[PDB]
């Protein structure tokens, strides 16, 4: 911070590409909920036993706990015991959003939510 | 966003140490000499004697 | 400030800097629904018997 440079060189002033999320034109539904932990930018949410936002993980027992179900993409950051604003319904980008591992392939990320009014597509 | 965060720019926050004259009050009176040293004379005349 | 005796060259000073802040605005939507069920049932200032 201190000093200036004054020797010869280059540099990147920086990069940028967007990032595109809807993919389709289906309604747009929100709700806020209390989080239970750390919560990314659109990544997917479930709920735990005790109604709080546990983001989503399958293989949880035995009995398939209730985080395997997968209900909101969330919207906006947020710790455990910050509520979070989230999406339930739209048509949403393939790859924006965030995933977690063993969930790689276009089939099972939509087999996440084969029924909801969340559809998940591709871009183009 | 994008590549920068853009702002705008309000005013410079200036706060701006003094020391004000307080025992300079009782010294009103300046000599600028060349010389070297500056000498005194103090006479005490006790007079109170029976 | 530093005392230096006449003879030798004189001690040097340092300087200071400044910080900054920035702060960015919050969000606010508040809205309604109007349904038939609202528009319907009489308000207070309207005479008995007929509307």
């Amino acid at each position: 911070t201190s000093l200036p440079n004054y020797l010869a060189g280059n540099g990147d002033l920086g990069s940028w590409e967007p990032t595109q999320i809807f993919a389709g034109e289906a309604d747009i539904v929100t709700e806020g909920g209390a989080a239970g932990a750390d919560i990314e930018i659109y990544q997917v949410i479930a709920k735990n036993a005790a109604g709080a936002m546990v983001p989503h993980d399958p293989t949880a027992t035995e009995v398939p706990a209730p985080q395997s179900v997968a209900i909101g993409i969330a919207a906006q950051p947020a710790k455990s015991g910050q509520n979070v604003p989230y999406y339930i319904g739209g048509v949403f980008n393939h790859a924006a959003l965030g995933w977690h591992a063993s969930l790689d392939t276009l089939a099972k990320r939509q087999a996440v939510f084969d029924r909801t009014n969340i559809h998940i597509g591709n871009l183009y | 966003a994008g590549l920068y965060t853009t702002y705008q720019l309000l005013e410079v926050q200036r706060k701006l140490k003094t020391l004000p004259a307080f025992f300079l009050q009782w010294f009103p009176r300046q000599i600028n000499f060349q010389e070297d040293m500056i000498a005194f004379d103090k006479v005490i005349q006790d007079v109170t004697r029976v | 400030a530093p005392f230096v005796a006449p003879n030798v060259q004189g001690r040097v000073i340092k300087e200071s800097g400044y910080n900054t802040k920035t702060f960015k605005p919050a969000y606010v939507k508040p809205k309604h629904v109007i349904d038939p069920n609202m528009i319907i049932p009489r308000q207070p200032g309207e005479a008995l018997g007929t509307g």
